[PDB]
């Protein structure tokens, strides 16, 4: 309860969602700093998980959107790339593609924790789908544990894709 | 009469019409388009029409 | 052929190769077997476009002659066809398409062309949705037009369509006259990625060539998108730009394309978008835009003849008199006018607008309350314009 609303306000959503766009800016980062990674991979994957619960719920959900969720996920350019294009290449991948999953979640989360359907939550989640469409494709074939990471980012499009209005339907 | 106003002048006078079109003004619970009407006549009259003058 | 990429000669065999994959059944297939292997070897070559579009145009082909399924089961579809076609587009199969289209012996080539574009709507379709999804999901949300450009093989096909059926009203019919084209641009309705939906409109605008297709077009929007969700459209963009105060910029010059189209070739019509686009329209007039002539352009096709010429005088004298003030003398009537109409584009918009309404009428004591009353001062602002001519650019 409580917290939604305190905590929303202040602060965090801001810095929070300030803070994805730097997420990307971050993984890359990431070579750098593996050695500072312990450090942040204790923080960043909590920052990841504190954004994923606040979207399973209405009240926490519209707090995220509103600080503009889509905005910064466009601003990190996390999606709007091929991973692939480009250390052990699978390990490359498997990071990036992880990252990509827990991303991909928050915005599924947000979407249906809204009213998925005439609201505009629908809307803003088609938009991310169309604008990042051809990854959400490429994604659909392949494998490793990078596979698995892939199999639910794969998974993730698809309940994304199907809680708005039918990516596909809206593609008529 | 609010889209043509001619005809309540003609029968009633112009200085009912004024009067009419100021309390229709005024007049509560009116739609925004009459009394914006009614003022633009009691104000401007019939433009190219009817002219609202003090005559020698 | 390779041995032409530029060479418009190209034009002069694509009747007979375009006809004569049309025709594969004549070879065997022991034949077409062969040549498809051959294809696939041949992805080798990226430099000669040409060879690229043909290859596909093949394939367009190939899939239903294996119809006859001792062909079809033979082959497996990922490998024999999707996995190369897929390639060709990635080798801008598409865009050359776009190429001999856009830059168009005749009957033989539209015939056999218009063969080619249907048998790719029909046949296709899992290649076009393939398309649309990956492009969808390929931007992210500073993208240069080149970067834009890359992906837009799905949009690239639309403009096929707009440049091979503009005019032709024919050919342009086959889409409206029965309820897979009709499917076609039912489906391409549906893709909401502003450059697609943008290039939809384009698309259609060529479409309704005919005063018949036309009529089409308007009842597409009216019954079977509306035309509402267009001004609609039109309505919000003009919000968001007032309020703030190039992608915007193709979306509205398209919207506004179409609606000209229509309008033009139009009847009692003409009054039903007129009452709705009309007020939105001189809304959008009144922000700068760069458009602003393009909106007059499309107002004036709604201008009708009769004496319901009315709200269009007033939204005029009204959108000229609005900032201007007026001293009792003429020059400052003039400056309503210029300050106004800055550019070039505008002033030419104005003119056709003002040409129609004054074809045959306008209100008595026009402008009355706000100055001084009359037709006058816009035959005034013509000396600014028409005197200036002389010294255009640009003949």
């Amino acid at each position: 309860q409580q917290w939604l609303l305190y905590l929303s306000n202040s602060g965090y959503l801001k810095v929070l969602v300030d803070s994805l766009v730097e997420d990307d800016r971050t993984l890359q980062s990431l070579l750098t700093p593996q050695p500072p990674l312990l450090k942040a991979l204790y923080t960043y994957e909590s920052k990841m998980a504190f954004l994923t619960r606040v979207a399973k719920i209405q009240q926490g959900a519209l707090e995220l959107l509103r600080s503009g969720v889509i905005v910064r996920l466009a601003q990190c350019q996390v999606y709007d790339m091929r991973p692939e294009t480009d250390m052990f290449i699978p390990t490359p991948v498997d990071r990036y593609r992880q990252i990509l999953l827990p991303a991909l979640q928050l915005c599924q989360v947000i979407l249906t924790s809204s009213m998925a359907q005439h609201l505009q939550a629908a809307g803003q989640v088609l938009q991310f789908l169309i604008s990042h469409s051809d990854t959400i494709q490429a994604i659909l074939r392949c494998q490793d544990v990078s596979a698995g990471s892939l199999q639910e980012l794969a998974l993730l499009t698809g309940i994304i894709s199907k809680a708005a209005l039918p990516g596909i339907l809206s593609e008529l | 009469l609010l889209v043509e106003i001619e005809r309540f002048f003609k029968l009633h006078q112009e200085d009912q019409a004024c009067a009419t079109c100021l309390i229709l003004a005024c007049s509560t619970c009116d739609r925004e388009v009459s009394a914006w009407a009614t003022r633009a006549f009691f104000r401007y009259g019939g433009e190219a029409q009817m002219r609202f003058t003090t005559l020698p | 052929l390779e041995r032409v990429s530029l060479d418009a000669v190209n034009l002069a065999l694509l009747m007979a190769l375009l006809y004569c994959f049309d025709i594969s059944f004549i070879e065997q297939k022991q034949y077409i077997a062969t040549i498809h292997s051959r294809l696939q070897d041949s992805q080798l070559w990226k430099l000669p476009g040409l060879q690229a579009t043909v290859r596909l145009a093949w394939a367009l082909a190939l899939r239903g002659i294996s119809q006859l399924p001792d062909v079809t089961a033979l082959a497996e579809f990922t490998e024999a066809d999707e996995a190369m076609a897929e390639l060709a587009i990635a080798d801008n199969v598409f865009l050359f398409l776009m190429e001999s289209v856009v830059v168009s012996q005749e009957e033989f080539y539209i015939r056999r062309v218009h063969n080619l574009i249907t048998d790719f709507l029909a046949l296709m379709p899992m290649k076009v949705k393939q398309l649309r999804n990956r492009a969808d999901e390929d931007a992210r949300m500073m993208g240069n037009e080149p970067p834009i450009s890359l992906r837009r093989d799905l949009e690239h096909l639309m403009l096929l369509i707009g440049e091979l059926y503009k005019k032709n009203p024919e050919l342009a019919l086959e889409y409206w006259c029965p309820t897979v084209l009709s499917k076609f641009v039912r489906q391409m309705g549906d893709l909401l990625p502003p450059t697609i939906y943008i290039p939809y409109l384009k698309m259609l605008q060529g479409l309704a060539n005919g005063p018949q297709c036309a009529h089409y077009c308007f009842s597409l929007l009216k019954v079977n998108v509306s035309w509402e969700h267009f001004f609609h459209s039109l309505m919000l963009y003009h919000e968001h730009l007032r309020k703030d105060l190039q992608k915007e910029q193709d979306g509205l010059i398209a919207f506004l394309q179409l609606t000209s189209t229509i309008i033009t070739w139009s009847e009692n019509a003409r009054l039903a978008l007129c009452e709705t686009p009309v007020v939105v329209i001189l809304g959008l007039l009144q922000c700068s835009i760069p458009l602003k002539a393009e909106l007059l352009k499309t107002l004036a096709a709604f201008g009708k003849s009769p004496e319901i010429a009315a709200s269009l005088w007033q939204s005029l004298e009204y959108t000229i008199l609005q900032t201007v003030r007026i001293p009792s003398g003429i020059e400052v009537e003039l400056n309503e006018i210029e300050s106004r109409c800055e550019e070039y584009p505008l002033t030419r918009a104005f003119c056709q607008l003002i040409s129609t309404l004054v074809e045959s009428s306008f209100p008595s004591n026009l402008g009355a309350g706000l100055r001084p009353p009359g037709f006058d001062p816009y035959l005034q602002f013509l000396r600014d314009s028409v005197f200036r001519f002389r010294t255009r650019a640009r003949a």
